[PDB]
């Protein structure tokens, strides 16, 4: 019990850190592609700086 | 995967291109003996270009 | 470097050579989404071994 609790919140860890990986973190499942089909810009990745 | 890759890349190397141009026209006729201007010459290299 | 060379004055060699390490900054975002991309092959190689 006690391995599968501490299994948990590893997973929970590592979900949380690749939300915030790249390229700009975002819901980059389907937002880069999403991105480029239409003649636009991520409007986090305009204010990345 | 692909395209997008490519994207990014292109866009970081654009946006280092206009920087420099930009901080290399605050050096422009600037007076040495008989130097006359001074520039930063950025280019890309053809076995990366392909 | 930036300050010797500044103080004795002239092109400074080290500069020249590496010049593009000095006038470039490095940019994290084209690798992070690949590191962790990459992370599960990682571990599982480094498990083989």
């Amino acid at each position: 019990v006690e391995r599968d609790e501490v299994a948990a919140q590893k997973r929970e860890l590592e979900k949380q850190i690749e939300r915030l990986s790249q390229p700009s973190g975002a819901e980059d499942s389907r937002m880069i592609a999403l991105a480029e089909r239409f003649g636009g810009v991520l409007l986090s990745e305009i204010y990345d700086d | 995967s692909s395209k997008s890759v490519a994207n990014i890349i292109r866009k970081t190397i654009q946006r280092e291109q206009n920087r420099i141009r930009m901080l290399n026209q605050g050096l422009q006729a600037v007076s040495f003996g008989q130097v006359r201007g001074v520039r930063l010459n950025v280019n890309v290299r053809e076995s990366h270009a392909i | 470097r930036l300050i010797e060379a500044s103080l004795y004055g002239g092109i400074s060699s080290a500069i020249t050579r590496s010049l593009r390490d000095y006038l470039l900054p490095e940019n994290s975002g084209v690798r992070k989404a690949f590191q962790d991309m990459e992370a599960a092959l990682r571990e599982n190689r480094i498990t083989l071994e």
